[PDB]
């Protein structure tokens, strides 16, 4: 399961351009992809979604007009067409696969990314720490905090937690309040109730150390939070 | 004497209209989100609704007839005999479609089962009802005193739909009802069992079409421009609306109750 | 709506489901299914050769029309426990060796076989197509010794024709309703052409039989 | 199977022969505890208020 | 001798029947008497599944009482959420002739099989986005009619060549075999503890077998027509059979003979599948009329009756909590009875 991701470069403002990821090692046609941006020195910002199937298409208000999301499921490629690139827009693009079902866990994979550089209502989801030193052994508690209540109706809170260690893509760590996704270690735990929520590590290693990340999946658009770096 | 008649007429139009619709909203009723992957549903469904607006207006026309008035009723009468006709005529479209059907069931089995659109008996329909609806409000704009009393231009219009009614859904219906009869005496009648209730069924269904439903619309097409003397004008019109109402009220068991399959 | 994002795109993921489980389904309504059967060692490797472990399935095509012909004979079980599993099928393919009159009898098995199957409760409305194949073997037998080698009860000539119109009349005579299914009745051999038409015209009376009785002529 | 087959059968007979047996009024005792036991949590039993229930609309 | 072997066989039937009646105190309706009854229950259908396009003739409950499986004739495995009636899955088969279904505790596997004489393991939970095959279980000269899990590496099959076996399906061999049952054995139903497992054949006779052992503790007879369906009593020292006799009876492991028979005189059709209600109060019956009876347990009586279907009931499940009962049924419809 990989997701190679191409284009990218030096555009002039007001240029067009197309990115592309191609999909390989799994179901591609039955996947809902997104595109997710990160700027050099910012966090994560969600860009596009489609379904699977090509239904529903949705864009952050700050994407809409000028970028269009399409997907090639016998050629398993996925697009994004750009044009008038505003001066906002240089950042990393990650392709990122996603399947809806009950039980299910969006998000489990995250493409290697490829660069993008230009010349020159919503859930507020902040977390009020930054660059917390903490030695390996140690139990660490890192929490977020959401604008409202992410505790759905159905019962599920809808609170997805990542890692992003330095010099490679993220990955998912909790696919939902209390869900540990697969592969990594029973050491995390995703907790918290109502409002506000956490996440703990009891005995961290010296390999997961880097940005953590918690995003909402309750309403579109999905927005992340600035990251809370680890450290020795 | 023809003022007594004219009241027994009404009557028992009346009560045979009540069973009528009483009987096609059961039919529609039965055929809702199931019995529809048999081919031969949606003709009837479309069928019975048709039937159910048409002896409602029956049953309406009649009621505005029992407390006539000025003015306001005048309007309301025109438009909602507008809609009797036209579910008269789709009535008649969709009775020439399913014989069709039948027929073509028959003539041609491997491309009824495995090469016919699901979809064709939906589209069909749809068309049917497209067609008569746009040639019913040409009718009425052109035949009523409300739009246009244009009396040259209702003639023209329903010596035009006369046509198209004597050319194509007499002589189509009859044509592939018999054909049906024929192929079926000729084909598999010998070998086995002769199939008695085929005959009798489709046998019925000609006889009522031919005597109770086209007696409304030759009357209604022809005899209204013909310059029938007074006190046979109202013969002709009660008979032919009590042999119309009389077939829409049987086209359910004659359709749907005769080919439960399932039900049964 | 009082639905999350997630579940939206669970029930848009369970719509593709449902168009596909539509598309199948009318997919296989297209398809005629006939159930196989007879005696092993019986001609049905010749009836089975001319076109394409419990059932082996065979599909063949034939003027634009789809069979998926299933070989059940292999089950060696209580056939009353599975046979419902074949209820709705187009039409039987029954398959009988003439030639094993003598071959503890063949035929009696076959016959016994034939009444237990045709009259069954859940085929009393689907056809029969009663394959009688090995008649070159029947030939040769009735050349060598006469149908009265091993049965009394027979009165009539010694002669092919007779004798197998003797037997095509006794095997359908074994079911008791003949005013519900027809019983199809061919001869074949090793090296037969037109074999396969035969059930091509048996499944087009089966289908005009279904459709009639759809529309509720019938 | 001329002579082991019996002799298995025989034997198979012998070994639900030695099985321990009990009053069938202990063992219809006992179910019948069990079945008042778990009165409680038998929501099939007994229909429980809709505001628990999962599949009420 | 033969003759001798033969009478040794009959003097020791004859010993264990002895045996057998002279522990028979008294019987359950005797006991139950001056007591409540469970009264005239009635459940309405809260779902309707509606996806299948032929004959469903098994289902099985998820662990979680939310998922379920269904199989059909139609080739489809589909996997369903009771609660909003979503389709999670739905597996193509290579054979559309399945007559049972399985769904592991674990949730990760299920597992089907039918006259195609192979038990297929399904992956549910895989890397990619699909549902695939992980093991195909052949190793039965007959039509598999009943499947369990014990775990993720454990299945007890049955089959209609006579004998049960439980399966290794990492390596896919048999590693103990379950013989001497003549006639095909129809049903099979793990004890709560997946220590024990019983199966009830076309003979009227229901076994009681040690899954590590592999030999057959206990055998039960009362039956006059052959046994179509079979289910463990919560308490794990009781079962209930359903045959073609139009009866249902409760037999009792540490009494090794029947408790009472569940019939009436209106009731002539087989009996499908049968199920418990939780705390084991309710006998749930799947019959050929179309309808489903609930049986009180403890008394003789039906407690009531749910119908609402318009083919034979198949097949029936109960929920592990007890929430609801789902049917399926030869008209392609499964309904949620709560
Ligand atoms: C010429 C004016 C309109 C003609 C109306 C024709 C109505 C009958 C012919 C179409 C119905 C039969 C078509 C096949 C439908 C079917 O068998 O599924
Ligand atoms: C508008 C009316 C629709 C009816 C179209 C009839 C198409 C007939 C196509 C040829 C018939 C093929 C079916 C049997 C094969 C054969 O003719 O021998
Ligand atoms: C007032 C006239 C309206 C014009 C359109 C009439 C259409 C009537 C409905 C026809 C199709 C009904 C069901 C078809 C669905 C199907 O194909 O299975």
């Amino acid at each position: 399961v990989q997701l190679v991701e191409s284009g990218g470069g030096l555009v002039q403002p007001g240029g067009s351009r197309k990115l592309s990821c191609s999909a390989s090692g799994f179901a591609f046609s039955s996947f809902g992809m997104h595109w997710v941006r990160q700027a050099p020195e910012k966090g994560l910002e969600w860009v596009a979604y489609i379904s699977s199937g090509s239904g529903t298409i949705y864009y952050a208000d700050t994407v809409k007009g000028r970028f269009t999301i399409s997907r090639d499921d016998p050629k398993n490629t996925l697009f994004l067409q750009m044009t008038s690139l505003r001066s906002e827009d240089t950042a990393m693009y990650y392709c990122v696969r996603s399947i809806y079902y009950y039980g299910s866990s969006p998000f489990d994979f995250w493409g290697q990314g490829t660069t993008l550089t230009v010349s020159s209502s919503d859930i507020v989801m902040t977390q009020a720490t930054s660059s917390v030193p903490v030695t390996p052994g140690e139990s660490v508690s890192i929490s977020c905090r959401s604008s409202k209540s992410l505790l759905h109706s159905n019962g599920n809170t809808y609170l997805y937690w990542f890692l992003q260690r330095p010099g490679q893509s993220p990955q998912l760590l909790i696919y939902r309040m209390s869900n540990l996704a697969s592969g990594v270690p029973d050491r995390f735990s995703g907790s918290g109730s109502g409002t506000a929520f956490t996440l703990t590590i009891s005995r961290l290693e010296a390999e997961d150390v880097g940005v953590y990340y918690c995003m909402q999946h309750l309403e579109y658009p999905l927005t992340f939070g600035a990251g809370t770096k680890l450290e020795l | 004497t023809v003022h007594t008649a004219y009241l027994v007429l009404s009557s028992l139009a009346m009560f045979t209209c009540l069973c009528g619709m009483a009987g096609n909203s059961m039919v529609i009723w039965l055929l809702g989100f199931r019995m529809h992957r048999n081919p031969f549903c949606i003709y009837i469904l479309n069928l019975a609704a048709a039937d159910l607006l048409f002896l409602f207006s029956m049953a309406s026309t009649l009621s505005l007839e029992t407390q006539p008035l000025v003015n306001t009723t005048d309007k309301v009468h025109e438009l909602m005999k507008r809609l009797m006709y036209f579910a008269y005529t789709v009535g008649l479209s969709l009775l020439t479609a399913i014989s069709t059907q039948r027929c073509l069931s028959v003539l041609f089995p491997i491309w009824f089962k495995c090469h016919r659109p699901r979809h064709l008996s939906a589209w069909v329909c749809g068309l049917l009802w497209t067609l008569c609806l746009l040639m019913n409000g040409l009718t009425s704009s052109f035949c009523s005193k409300f739009l246009k009393f244009n009396e040259d231009r209702c003639f023209r219009v329903d010596m035009v739909q006369a046509a198209l009614i004597m050319g194509v859904l007499t002589p189509v219906m009859t044509l592939s009802s018999l054909t049906l009869f024929v192929w079926v005496r000729r084909s598999s009648q010998q070998w086995r069992r002769q199939p008695t209730r085929l005959f009798v069924v489709v046998l019925a269904s000609v006889l009522v079409f031919l005597i109770c439903s086209l007696p409304l619309s030759i009357y209604w097409f022809v005899l209204y421009w013909l310059s029938l003397p007074p006190e046979m004008q109202v013969l002709c019109f009660s008979l032919s609306r009590l042999s119309s109402s009389v077939s829409s009220s049987a086209n359910p068991v004659i359709y749907f109750l005769v080919g439960s399959r399932r039900s049964h | 709506c009082t639905l999350s994002a997630e579940d939206k795109a669970a029930v848009e993921r369970s719509k593709m489901i449902d168009r596909n489980l539509r598309e199948d389904g009318e997919k296989a309504a297209r398809e005629v299914k006939l159930l196989l059967l007879g005696a092993g060692e019986s001609g049905k490797s010749t009836i089975v050769k001319q076109m394409k472990t419990g059932i082996v399935e065979t599909h063949f095509t034939f003027k634009d029309l789809h069979f998926k012909m299933f070989d059940v004979g292999a089950q060696r079980s209580e056939r009353k426990k599975w046979i419902h599993c074949f209820e709705g099928v187009a039409a039987i393919i029954f398959c009988v060796a003439l030639s094993d009159y003598d071959l503890m009898n063949r035929m009696h098995e076959s016959m016994k076989l034939f009444d237990s199957i045709c009259n069954n409760k859940w085929f009393t409305d689907t056809s029969i197509i009663l394959f009688l194949n090995k008649k070159d073997l029947f030939e040769e037998k009735i050349k060598k010794s006469p149908l009265t080698i091993c049965y009394q009860e027979y009165a009539g000539s010694n002669t092919y024709e007779e004798a197998a119109a003797y037997i095509q009349c006794q095997f359908e005579d074994l079911n008791k309703r003949k005013d519900t299914k027809e019983i199809y009745t061919h001869f074949t051999c090793s090296t037969d052409t037109k074999n396969v038409q035969f059930v091509f015209d048996a499944v087009t009376d089966v289908i005009i039989k279904n459709n009639l009785k759809d529309c509720g002529l019938f | 199977a001329s002579i082991a087959q019996a002799r298995k059968l025989v034997e198979q007979l012998k070994m639900e022969a030695n099985i321990d047996r009990i009053k069938v009024s202990k063992a219809a005792a006992d179910l019948m505890a069990y079945c008042e036991a778990h009165a409680k949590e038998d929501p099939l039993l007994t229909p429980v208020p809709a505001s628990e229930n999962p599949f009420r609309e | 001798e033969l003759d001798q072997l033969r009478q040794e066989a009959e003097q020791l039937k004859n010993q264990i029947r002895d045996a057998r009646k002279a522990c028979a105190d008294a019987t359950l309706s005797q006991i139950t008497n001056n007591i409540d009854p469970v009264g005239r229950i009635q459940m309405r259908t809260r779902r309707t599944l509606r996806g299948h396009l032929a004959k469903i003739y098994a289902m099985h409950w998820g662990t979680d009482s939310r998922l379920l499986v269904s199989a059909s004739q139609d080739g489809k495995l589909i996997i369903w959420d009771s609660y909003t009636t979503n389709k999670v899955h739905a597996i193509p088969l290579r054979s559309s002739w399945v007559m049972t279904c399985a769904y592991a505790p674990s949730g990760n596997y299920v597992a089907c099989g039918g006259l195609d004489n192979i038990c297929s393991i399904y992956n549910l939970k895989t890397r990619e986005g699909n549902v695939r095959v992980s093991r195909e279980l052949a190793g039965h000269t007959g039509y598999l009619s009943c499947c369990r899990f014990l775990d993720d590496n454990q299945i007890v099959t049955s089959s209609g060549d006579t004998t049960c076996a439980l399966w290794d399906i990492e390596t896919g061999q048999q590693t103990t075999t379950f013989t001497g049952h003549t006639g095909d054995v129809m049903s099979l139903s793990l004890a709560p503890d997946t220590r024990l497992f019983v199966s009830g054949a076309c003979d009227a006779s229901a076994k009681l077998w040690d899954v590590r052992e592999g030999m057959c503790r206990q055998t039960f007879t009362g039956h006059e027509s052959d046994i179509n369906a079979i289910c463990f009593f919560p308490n794990g020292n009781a079962f209930a059979t359903g045959s073609d006799d139009a009866t249902c009876r409760l037999f009792d492991l540490r009494a090794d003979q029947e408790l009472m028979t569940y019939s009436h005189d209106n009731i002539i059709c087989g009996i499908t599948s049968v199920s418990f209600s939780k705390s084991g109060r309710l006998l749930l019956a799947g019959y050929d009329d179309f309808n489903c009876n609930v049986w009180d347990a403890l008394k003789a009586d039906r407690a009531g009756v749910l119908a609402g279907h318009d083919n034979r009931v198949s097949c029936l499940g109960v929920t592990d909590d007890g929430m609801a009962v789902a049917t399926g049924s030869w008209d392609s419809f499964l309904k949620i009875w709560n």
